[PDB]
């Protein structure tokens, strides 16, 4: 069984060229 | 492929749990296999190939292997 998700949205990688 | 039938994603930066237990950690260029047919609010659930660890992780820290 899959565990419960957190109370916040997932983060993102750095913004680079 | 042609002799295989497993979907994957490839990571593009390292990840860490910091203050949690349900978060999958990894490095850049690692291989992770999906465990759900869709993501949850930006979080995917997967199993790492090298560590064989499981957990939620940001889908955006990975890209489709076969771009």
């Amino acid at each position: 069984h899959i565990p419960p998700a957190p109370n916040w949205p997932a983060p993102t990688p750095p913004v680079q060229n | 492929g042609s002799h295989m039938k497993k979907q994957k994603v490839k990571t593009i930066f390292p990840h860490t749990a910091g203050s949690n237990k349900t978060l999958l950690s990894f490095a850049q260029g690692d291989v992770i296999t999906l465990l759900i047919p869709e993501e949850k609010d930006g979080w995917l659930y997967g199993e790492h190939d090298v560590s064989k660890a499981r957990g939620w992780f940001p889908s955006s820290y990975t890209k489709l292997l076969e771009e």
